[PDB]
């Protein structure tokens, strides 16, 4: 007789890796967190003296 | 209609080792040239070009120039 | 001899990173000769060469607190 | 003598899981609170 | 070293305790006659209030807190000197 | 000075420094074969349906176990121990610089001819002067003649702190009524920043460290202009 | 130690005993399954005819089981294997596991 | 030089001391202090297993030097035999203290 | 291993329960604490 | 029913008690350093008595009036006892190694020498050369008595256990008397450190190590040994060697050698 | 009954799972602190406040997670509810002493907490270095209280170690030699004989820290003297055979796990690995200053300690490749217990290695008080020691409770945890190799895209943690009882059946000499 | 059939493609028409029925190899479980920027890091390989 | 001085199930209550000391 995992399996892979990748990629990009990146090839250098 | 050949039966287990062991030293050569030439001698390389004509003070007068000491303006 | 000081020179007695005994033993010599030259009316002048050594090697706040223990009569090396 | 088996060879009871719940949290819950509130403690003495 | 004895024959009590009254025992009235010839005061040196003794990084949990637990007038100064 | 996201050491100031970068590049590589024979080795190990599960012979192989490792630590401690004695080979120095360790800054003392000494603090993060470096810059820097050998000699006036300067490869423990030796040479003018290295109360984090590395010339004056 | 040959003949006398009771049926096949090999068709036939001698069907069936495991991924060994032992199959009255459906997960 | 005074065990020994040391003066090992030796172990000379119920576990050193001990409980009744090398057992159940 | 089936079985409704009951026993206090830091702090 | 010969030990309160006397002692001691008071520790000494009594009191029930000890058990109080002494050799070593350490390399604040400047060590000759004899003399008479208890003869294994007590109370009188009469204390820098430290630890070890002559001293007067079975009373004598080799060490060491 | 059963405990079971449920309490404790580390770090700037608060929760994470969860559990927890049902002893030797080294570790763990709430707290650091941890840099109780607890906890592990060492040479079966042990028995006598030895001289040099703080000795004072550098010798005397202590029932656990695991009847190597572990013991007492290549030691010393150091991966080595020979041919079963040993095996492989980059004292100078030690240390704690104690757990939780846990949750309580102690740690190398320090409550703005990346870690490790409380609960919720064990023919501790009773080996088993 | 927690001393049953022939059969109580199916059995096997076989087999095992070796679909729950979990581990990291996390220090606002940017040029902060290694002063911007 | 082992033998040996720390008789129980007393409330004492220290007097 099929178990949870030949029942759920599929959906609880799909929503779990769905919801992952959302939550994550939201807190990475749209929370104001400071990650900090080098500045090489992407900040353009200014007059500080 | 038509019989199959005997198999090798026996030490399949040991001849998967032998074999997977030879490879795994075969990829580790591989990647210590691939080690050395990627890393290490690209660091010894970019080290002595770095000072091959070097000039200290050059190198202090761009600095001093730029505001950065206190002790040289 | 040694005039163009520029600092303390190796010294095969204290060869190892703890230069403690270096510092103190510059500084028990500076003032041992100075005590043999001031009484013996000779110039402290030749002591001049552990002074230099003592005075490079020697934390500011260690000399100054020999000095005050010399001075007050609890010294504990021998000069 | 001492009751043997299984739920009955530990100082808790398992006889009903939502008293288990509830001791389970009291337990680990205190140990996981603890430094947050000397923490706290702390920051409100100086 | 054989120690400079003799002995040995089999083992017991009777050379243990041979060894306590001929041996030990008077080792121990030696030394306690030797002690005794050396006793009474000695002439208590100069006090100098160097900075390596009467070490005082928190007072002592009894007294007045600058006294040691076998605080002797006679023969330990206190970090200012002798006591009266 | 570190720089974001940076993986590995930071570029080598001095010829000390520079041997351990090829002798870190050199331990790593042999770091990351071994790491990397484990794994396959774990998955060659759990990949098969063949069995063999009787009593195996342990010795023949434990030869190759012992001996291949053995052979390994070798060729790691021979360049770690050149280097080693290559650090602690004499020098002749020109100069002699003391740095005491104190909660919180660090002072210095170069009086090898005049009684020069000065305190050095981090420069607190509302006083930097934009492009300064939050926690990392100070008020008086230590400044230095590049291109020479120079003694440096740590201690303390209270508790242990550690003088470090990662790009030399500079870490000597300050600790009080002991004074520690160890060599300065700088192959470049330039800023060289470090941190205090053994943990020394609530500042531990905010007593940094800055070489200023300049022609001799302009240390003497630097010198003269500081007494 | 023994060549191939004398690991084999070793196997089958082993089988062949006529007296080979349940235990040592058991012990025996328990025991060749922790070596590195598939069994020769030789031992297999001695193992399947004890199975016989002990009245005992369903262990004939398993042993024909673990022949097929201990191939792992090597799909070749079974079939020939089987195929070696086909007249000792018929003459015993022996149905492969395939012929049972004891091949279906 | 010499007297007595002091008891001896034979005189002051109690409980299970003095079970073990009246059993061992007569040879026997109630109390399990000894190893037992082995019998050829067959069908017919079982290494015979005392016990004081109905089983014991038996852990099999199949032979000299081996590092791994097979363990099996051994049951009242017909004789077993070790689950690796086949040397037979067999439980002699009851009693012990006389 | 082999076992029994469950004397009491734990429906996957109870689980979500002594999951979520479990996660608040270490969340709610820790993040009261956190959340009254500056409270605390510039106090 | 049991068919080994391990001792199966009834439920007791005294690791308990044990535990909470411990904690009464370093929160007591806590207390006395830095809230100048005693009562906590007084308590936590009190417990700490009562704990060891009371155990140690039913180790003998166990044993001389339950009969659990047999050889097998006797043969564990070996090895738990021989144990024990290993730790505590460890432990006096991190003091010898904190002597030593200053000693050798003697900094300037010392004046650079051993003995510091302004330190006058006792003279290793007299009293401290009695204390030597006295344990010495101790390791004599302790092995008169062990031999006359295998041998059976009560009287004396009584006498050479009463010498042997009065050795280690003697040295133990002696040590005050000069611990009193020393000119340095234990504020005099590293020296004073040492010395009384070391010593202290061991004259420590001397006082418990004769509490246990004593505890032997008695169960004897009440016939608990035989000839054969005495095992308190062996422990007791290994711990008195470990004492008295201790002292040789700090004697050599410290008086002698650091002098 | 219940006093008599759980206070007055002389039972050796019963014991084992006292300390199993007091380190775990611990360990929440433990992870607390480690989350308020990560959170501190998490953004640069300041969180709590200045290094003194932010150092207190560092030193007291060090304490908990290896004195009182640790320790506890693999030694006090495993050692006495395996010890002596894998040997077929009706106890400890001695089972009313082995109460009290239980009894003293609630005192201890209060004496630390104590600590934390008198004055400032202790913010020294686990070494507890002087002067930063005398009487002027830590005026009051504070560091008096953590002292006294390593007192407790000292005290608590020596009569352990003397109980295990003796119970272990004198209650195994007469006919069972030493080389008939099993090698999770031999972890633990190798791992007593450490503790018996480096204790006493860890009490030795806390106790004259004591003393300089309260009775004005100046064993570590220059001023009367002494040597802070001292202070450094005896605690790492004691601190280096500690971390082996800290691994050795690991490797124990770990030997019987992949046996087990593999579905064989033995490890593969049994002889190789007693001489490793004992081999391991003996080099872990000769190293203690490769913790200290930065003070200004001779250089001799220095190429000594290196060299002494580096031995150790010889033996070690001859382990790790004897856990993968067991696997080889293995009927492997992918249990959540071996997917914890796998992940030990690999990651205490990194670990150690890391260790190995460290023991040469030229490359330490730039690494020492650095990120990359706290990388190498957490590769072998968090993911060596930590799988180590979930394998043995998951493995045996049937057999201490007669339950079975989900194994489909464990195994996802695995993947989380595996996720987040990598993505916690891995990232502090490069932040070790930039030279970020040690014990900074903040950081250069360089070094905050690996802290970030470190903290988020951290935080996953925390769910982990959450969900196993959780998953415990489900398994005593759920009361699925154990039937059937295999390979008990191999693995005597299963033989009494789950959970065995009360009183075991009443009948000691019956081997024959032959 | 039944398996009792009170018989763990007894030998036991189990399905171990390693340990082919267990220490009993499966099914030790036989019904009337199982105990005349296992007297079929001691006659020629060719005379059994394959439902006789397939229920002799059933007696002796409870599951086939290919049964006890099947693949289940657990690795989908699994993965998917701990990315969901780890997926609720980022909610508490946003609650903790929100709600715990105040205002980073000011020397991350963008002018302030170009103008920092710069300085390190000034000063060839890793000027081997790191740092200003990778900025070309000639052309004056980063390297392509 | 008499050997009256014999009879603390006797005594001990009572089938009265009494635990060893206990089966001397009411003294055992009597001192078994002041240490317990002692330490119980020694404890007690202990955790309002700490209370006590745990908060500023200055
Ligand atoms: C469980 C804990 C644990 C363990 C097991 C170890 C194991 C080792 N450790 Fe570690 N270490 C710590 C916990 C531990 N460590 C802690 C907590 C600290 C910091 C203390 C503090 O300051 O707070 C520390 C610090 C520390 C330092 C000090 C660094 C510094 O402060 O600057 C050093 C230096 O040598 C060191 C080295 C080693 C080595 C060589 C091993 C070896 O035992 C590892 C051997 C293993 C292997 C090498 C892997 C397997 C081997 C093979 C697969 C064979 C082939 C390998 C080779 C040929 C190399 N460690
Ligand atoms: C066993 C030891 C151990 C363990 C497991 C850990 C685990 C962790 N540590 Fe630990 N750490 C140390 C020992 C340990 N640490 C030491 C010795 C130091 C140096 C202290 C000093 O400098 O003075 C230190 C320092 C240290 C620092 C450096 C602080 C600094 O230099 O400023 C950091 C920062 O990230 C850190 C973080 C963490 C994190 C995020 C974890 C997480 O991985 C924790 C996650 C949770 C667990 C691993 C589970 C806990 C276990 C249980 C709940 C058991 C349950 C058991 C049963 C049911 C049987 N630690
Ligand atoms: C023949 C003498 C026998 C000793 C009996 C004397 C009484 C004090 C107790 C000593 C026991 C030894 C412990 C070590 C501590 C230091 C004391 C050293 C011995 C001693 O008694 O030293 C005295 C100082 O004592 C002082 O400070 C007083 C100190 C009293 C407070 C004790 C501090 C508690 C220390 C606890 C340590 C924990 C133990 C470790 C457990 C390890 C577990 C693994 C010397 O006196 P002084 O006036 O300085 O000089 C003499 C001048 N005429
Ligand atoms: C101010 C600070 C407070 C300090 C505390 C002061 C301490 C004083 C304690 C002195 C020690 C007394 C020990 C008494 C033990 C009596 C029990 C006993 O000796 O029990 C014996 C077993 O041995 C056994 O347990 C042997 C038991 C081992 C005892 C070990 C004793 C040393 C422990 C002292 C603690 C050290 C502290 C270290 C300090 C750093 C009983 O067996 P037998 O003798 O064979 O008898 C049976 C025969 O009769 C049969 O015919
Ligand atoms: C390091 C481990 C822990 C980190 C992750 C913590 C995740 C937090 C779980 C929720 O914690 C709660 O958060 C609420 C806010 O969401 C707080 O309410 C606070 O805020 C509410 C809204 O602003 C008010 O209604 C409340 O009164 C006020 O207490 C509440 O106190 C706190 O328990
Ligand atoms: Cu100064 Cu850290
Ligand atoms: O200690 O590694
Ligand atoms: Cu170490
Ligand atoms: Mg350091
Ligand atoms: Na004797
Ligand atoms: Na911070
Ligand atoms: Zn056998």
């Amino acid at each position: 007789a099929p178990d949870f995992h030949d029942k759920y399996g599929n959906a609880v892979l799909a929503s779990g890796a769905t919801f992952c990748v959302a939550v994550w990629v939201y807190m990475a990009t749209q929370i104001g967190i400071e990650w900090n990146p080098s500045p090489v090839g992407r900040v353009t250098p200014k007059e500080w003296r | 209609s038509t019989a199959l050949a005997k198999p090798q039966m026996r030490g399949l287990l040991a001849r998967r080792l032998r074999f997977h062991i030879v490879g795994a030293f075969m990829v580790s050569l591989g990647f210590a040239t691939f080690y050395k030439f990627a890393v290490a001698e690209k660091r010894k390389k970019a080290y002595a070009d770095f000072y091959r004509n070097y000039d200290s003070m050059k190198d202090f007068e761009e600095m001093r120039k730029a505001g950065i000491f206190q002790s040289a303006k | 001899k040694i005039k163009n000081y520029q600092t303390a020179p190796f010294d095969s007695r204290f060869p190892n990173q703890n230069q403690t005994r270096n510092c103190w033993q510059n500084y028990l010599d500076f003032h041992r000769c100075e005590k043999a030259m001031t009484a013996k009316g000779g110039d402290v002048s030749v002591c001049e060469w552990y002074r230099r050594v003592y005075k490079s090697l020697c934390p500011i706040s260690w000399v100054s607190t020999w000095d005050d223990r010399r001075a007050e009569g609890t010294f504990p090396g021998k000069i | 003598h001492y009751e043997e088996g299984p739920g009955k060879n530990i100082p808790f009871s398992v006889e009903n899981k939502w008293r288990l719940l509830a001791m389970m949290t009291l337990f680990f819950g205190s140990g996981f609170a603890a430094p947050f509130f000397i923490v706290r403690h702390q920051l409100l003495k100086k | 070293a054989s120690a400079a004895k003799g002995d040995h024959g089999g083992t017991g009590a009777r050379t243990w305790r041979f060894l306590t009254f001929g041996l030990a025992l008077p080792s121990v009235a030696l030394c306690t006659l030797n002690s005794w010839l050396h006793s009474g005061h000695r002439e208590r040196p100069a006090f100098i209030p160097y900075h390596h003794l009467r070490i005082r990084t928190k007072p002592f949990s009894w007294g007045d807190g600058n006294h040691t637990f076998f605080h002797n007038p006679r023969v330990n100064p206190l970090p200012t000197g002798y006591e009266k | 000075m570190a720089y974001p996201m940076q993986l590995g050491f930071q570029d080598a100031t001095s010829p000390i420094m520079e041997e351990l970068l090829h002798f870190h590049d050199h331990t790593l590589m042999i770091v990351f074969l071994i790491s990397s024979l484990v794994l396959y080795i774990i998955s060659l190990m759990l990949t098969t349906k063949l069995t063999h599960t009787s009593t195996m012979d342990a010795q023949e192989v434990e030869t190759i176990w012992t001996i291949l490792p053995a052979i390994i630590l070798i060729l790691i401690a021979l360049p770690s121990l050149r280097i080693l004695y290559m650090m602690d080979e004499i020098n002749n120095p020109s100069l002699t610089v003391k740095t005491m360790g104190h909660q919180w800054y660090w002072s210095y003392e170069y009086t090898d001819y005049e009684d020069l000494s000065f305190d050095s603090y981090m420069i607190p993060t509302s006083e930097l002067k934009p492009g300064e470096l939050r926690l990392l810059e100070v008020d008086n820097r230590v400044v230095l003649p590049m291109e020479m050998t120079i003694r440096m000699l740590v201690s303390s006036e209270d508790v242990l702190h550690s003088w470090a300067v990662p790009s030399l490869g500079l870490k000597t423990d300050a600790i009080p009524g002991r004074l520690n030796q160890t060599t300065l040479m700088s192959s470049r003018p330039g800023l060289y920043y470090g941190q205090c290295s053994e943990i020394c109360g609530s500042n531990h984090s905010f007593m940094p460290i800055v070489l200023e590395l300049v022609p001799l010339k302009y240390f003497e004056k630097w010198s003269a202009s500081m007494l | 130690h023994e060549t191939d040959e004398e690991f084999d003949a070793r196997w089958v006398t082993y089988f062949n005993k006529p007296d080979i009771d349940a235990w040592e049926l058991r012990k025996g096949m328990n025991t060749l399954v922790g070596y590195d090999l598939v069994p020769e068709p030789k031992i297999i036939d001695a193992a399947l005819r004890a199975c016989r001698r002990l009245n005992d069907f369903a262990s004939a069936v398993r042993i024909l089981e673990v022949v097929k495991d201990k191939a792992g991924p090597h799909k070749e060994i079974y079939p020939y294997v089987i195929q070696e032992l086909r007249p000792t199959l018929n003459e015993l009255g022996i149905s492969t596991p395939e012929e049972l459906g004891l091949d279906k997960v | 030089a010499s007297g007595g005074g002091v008891p001896t065990d034979e005189e002051q020994a109690t409980g299970l001391e003095r079970e073990v040391m009246l059993a061992a003066r007569k040879g026997q090992d109630p109390y399990n202090i000894l190893a037992p030796k082995a019998t050829s172990g067959t069908k017919e000379d079982p290494n015979l297993v005392p016990s004081i119920t109905n089983k014991r576990i038996v852990g099999c050193i199949c032979e000299e030097d081996n590092s791994t001990v097979i363990w099996f409980w051994l049951h009242k009744g017909e004789a077993q035999r070790c689950p690796s090398c086949g040397t037979h057992y067999k439980l002699v159940p009851h009693q012990l203290a006389h | 291993i082999t076992a029994k089936p469950a004397k009491t079985p734990t429906s996957p409704k109870e689980q979500a329960i002594g999951l979520s009951v479990t996660f608040l026993s270490f969340l709610l206090p820790a993040g009261w604490v956190l959340y009254h830091l500056d409270n605390y702090k510039k106090s | 029913h049991q068919t080994h010969a391990y001792h199966m030990v009834n439920p007791s309160p005294w690791p308990l008690t044990g535990a909470l006397s411990a904690l009464l002692m370093t929160s007591g001691l806590t207390m006395w350093f830095h809230f100048n008071s005693m009562t906590l520790l007084m308590i936590g000494l009190t417990t700490n008595m009562l704990t060891m009594y009371q155990w140690w009191r039913d180790v003998i029930r166990e044993s001389t009036f339950q009969g659990h000890h047999t050889p097998a058990v006797q043969k564990g109080l070996r090895y738990g006892m021989i144990l024990f002494i290993i730790s505590e050799v460890l432990f006096f070593t991190g003091f010898f190694w904190a002597f030593y350490h200053s000693s050798l390399a003697p900094t300037p604040e010392l004046g650079g020498c051993w003995p510091p400047t302004g330190i006058h060590p006792l003279n290793p000759l007299e009293v401290p050369l009695l204390n030597t004899s006295v344990l010495l003399a101790s390791g004599v008479s302790i092995t008169w008595a062990h031999h006359s208890l295998m041998e059976g003869d009560r009287k004396h294994m009584l006498q050479a256990l009463f010498i042997t007590i009065t050795l280690g109370v003697y040295f133990t009188l002696l040590q005050a008397s000069e611990y009193y009469e020393a000119p340095f204390t234990i504020s005099d820098g590293v020296y004073g450190s040492t010395f009384f430290v070391a010593t202290g630890f061991h004259g420590l070890h001397v006082i418990i190590g004769s509490t246990f002559l004593i505890v032997c001293f008695f169960r004897q007067l009440k016939f608990h040994f035989t000839s054969n079975h005495h095992f308190g009373f062996e422990a007791a004598a290994w711990y008195w060697h470990f004492v008295d080799v201790v002292w040789l060490f700090l004697y050599v060491s410290i008086y002698w050698w650091g002098s | 009954m219940f006093i008599n059963r759980w206070l007055f405990s002389t039972n050796h079971k019963d014991i084992g799972t006292l300390y199993l449920l007091f380190g775990a309490w611990a360990g929440m404790v433990g992870t607390a602190l480690s989350l308020l580390i990560r959170a501190e770090l998490g953004q640069p700037g300041t969180l709590l406040g200045d290094d003194q608060i932010y150092n207190v929760v560092v030193t007291a994470h060090a304490f908990v997670m290896i004195f009182f969860m640790v320790m506890p559990i693999m030694i006090g927890g495993f050692g006495n509810w395996l010890v002596p049902l894998m040997i077929g002893a009706p106890d400890m030797a001695f089972p009313r002493m082995n109460n009290m080294s239980f009894w003293l570790l609630p005192p201890s763990f209060l004496l630390l907490l104590a600590s934390s709430m008198v004055e400032a707290g202790a913010g020294t650091g686990w070494t507890v270095y002087p002067p930063l941890a005398g009487n002027l840099a830590h005026a009051g109780a504070s560091v008096d209280l953590t002292i006294f607890s390593l007192h407790l906890a000292g005290v608590s592990s020596i009569l352990g170690a003397i109980n295990f060492i003796t119970t272990i040479i004198n209650m195994k079966p007469p006919a069972m030699s030493q080389y008939q042990t099993p090698l999770f028995v031999w972890s633990v006598m190798i791992t007593a004989v450490l503790l018996l030895l480096s204790l006493p001289v860890l009490a030795a040099g806390i106790t004259m820290l004591l003393t300089d703080r309260n009775l004005n000795t100046t064993f570590f004072d220059p001023a009367g003297g002494g040597d802070p550098i001292l202070y450094q010798h005896l605690f790492w005397f004691f601190g280096h055979p500690e971390v082996y202590i800290l691994i050795l029932p690991g490797f124990g656990m770990i030997s019987h796990i992949v046996t087990y695991y593999s579905g064989k009847k033995e490890p593969f190597g049994y002889m190789g690995m007693v001489w490793a572990m004992m081999s391991i013991g003996f080099l872990g007492f000769i190293v203690w200053a490769h913790h200290m290549f930065t003070v200004g030691m001779d250089v001799d010393t220095r190429a000594y300690f290196t060299s002494a150091t580096m031995i150790i991966a010889i033996p070690t080595g001859v382990k790790v490749f004897s856990w993968l020979a067991t696997l080889h041919g293995g009927n492997i079963k992918w249990s959540p217990a071996m997917m914890w040993a796998l992940g030990f095996i690999f990651l205490f492989t990194v670990g150690g290695l890391t260790g190995i980059v460290l023991a040469n004292s030229s490359l330490d100078i730039v690494l020492h008080d650095t990120y990359y030690v706290v990388a190498h240390f957490h590769y072998v704690l968090s993911m060596g020691a930590v799988f180590a104690i979930m394998g043995g757990f998951v493995h045996w939780f049937p057999l201490f409770s007669g339950y079975t846990l989900n194994d489909t949750w464990a195994k996802i309580h695995f993947a989380i945890m595996f996720v987040g102690v990598n993505m916690t740690f891995f990232p502090q190398h490069f932040l070790g190799l930039s030279g970020m320090p040690r014990r900074y409550s903040d950081y250069p703005d360089a070094y905050t895209m690996w802290n970030t990346i470190s903290s988020m870690g951290s935080f996953i490790s925390l769910t982990a943690v959450m969900l196993m409380v959780f998953i415990i609960w489900e398994a005593f919720a759920s009361k699925r009882e154990v039937l059937t064990v295999d390979l008990t023919t191999t693995n005597l501790e299963w033989l009494n059946g789950c959970p065995p009773p009360y009183h075991t080996f009443e009948e000691p088993t019956y081997v024959n000499l032959k | 059939s039944v398996v009792k927690s009170e018989d763990y001393a007894l030998p036991s049953y189990v399905d171990r493609r390693d340990y082919p022939l267990p220490d009993v059969a499966h099914v030790k109580n036989l019904s009337a028409s199982q105990k005349a199916l296992k007297e079929k059995e001691k006659a020629s096997w060719s005379s059994l029925s394959i439902d006789e076989k397939v229920e002799l087999y059933r007696l002796k095992f409870k599951e086939s190899f290919a049964e006890m070796n099947r693949s289940t679909n657990e690795w989908k729950t699994v993965v998917g479980a701990a990315m969901f979990f780890i997926g609720f581990t980022a909610l508490l990291l946003i609650w903790e920027k929100h709600y715990v996390y105040g205002p980073i220090p000011h020397t991350f606002e963008e002018e302030w890091v170009a103008k920092q940017t710069k300085r390190m040029l000034d000063m060839k902060v890793a000027p081997i390989q790191g740092f200003s290694a990778k900025w070309d002063y000639d052309k004056n911007e980063w390297k392509k | 001085f008499e050997n009256r082992v014999a009879e603390k033998q006797k005594l001990f040996q009572e089938d009265n199930g009494l635990p060893v720390h206990l089966k001397g008789g009411a003294t055992d129980n009597i001192l078994y209550r002041v240490t317990m007393t002692l330490c119980l409330g020694g404890t007690l004492y202990s955790l309002y000391c700490l209370g006590w220290a745990s908060f500023p007097h200055k």
